């Protein structure tokens, strides 16, 4: 982890199983996505591609 | 005399799908409303608004056909 | 005489077609409520609203149908 310009610590991280939100989408009842085609094949396609990102970052 | 045999009948049957038409008819709209407003019910009184717009137009007929059953069996007796 | 037993008949016919409209109409409307809570359960409290407020256009003119299958059948027969 780069931390400051003199400073950078090993770090051991857990990517999946995928690591808990702090945050909470409970404010976003309010609105629903109109998936198309449908939610679980593109629910996969977005996990994979995040796990990717992560890594890359 | 006979005739008041159908008075009845006529009335009856053009009344009868007058409601087919005019329930089914409004509730295959109905249901386009709901299913929208489940997803982002912030539009619910747009959505509203144009469901009444659209509603307006399916009863046209079907009230015709009442009206005339109506005149059928009372004023026609 | 005759008239009695088609004026039966009339209510009769008149009573079924309001039924079948009625029963698809709620039907057909009740399907997409029941989808749209699961979406979002907790705004229930306003699906159901917007149910009843569109059940009773669905329901306006069988309920005219069944009000005269009846004013035949216990005032005229």
């Amino acid at each position: 982890k780069f931390i400051n310009t003199m400073s950078q610590v090993p770090t051991i991280s857990q990517l999946l199983p995928l690591p808990a939100s702090d945050d909470d989408d409970l404010k976003h009842k309010s609105w629903d996505y109109l998936y198309e085609p449908d939610p679980k094949a593109l629910l996969d396609t977005l996990l994979r591609r995040y796990v990717e990102s992560q890594v890359y970052q | 005399n006979l005739n008041m045999d159908l008075l009845y009948m006529a009335a009856a049957v053009m009344m009868g799908l007058a409601a087919i038409g005019a329930a089914i008819g409004i509730g295959i709209l109905g249901g386009k409303f709901l299913e929208g407003a489940a997803r982002q019910p912030d539009l619910i009184p747009l959505l509203r608004t144009q469901f009444f717009i659209v509603m307006g137009l399916v009863d046209a007929i079907p009230m015709i056909a009442v009206g005339l059953g109506l005149y059928v069996m009372f004023a026609v007796a």
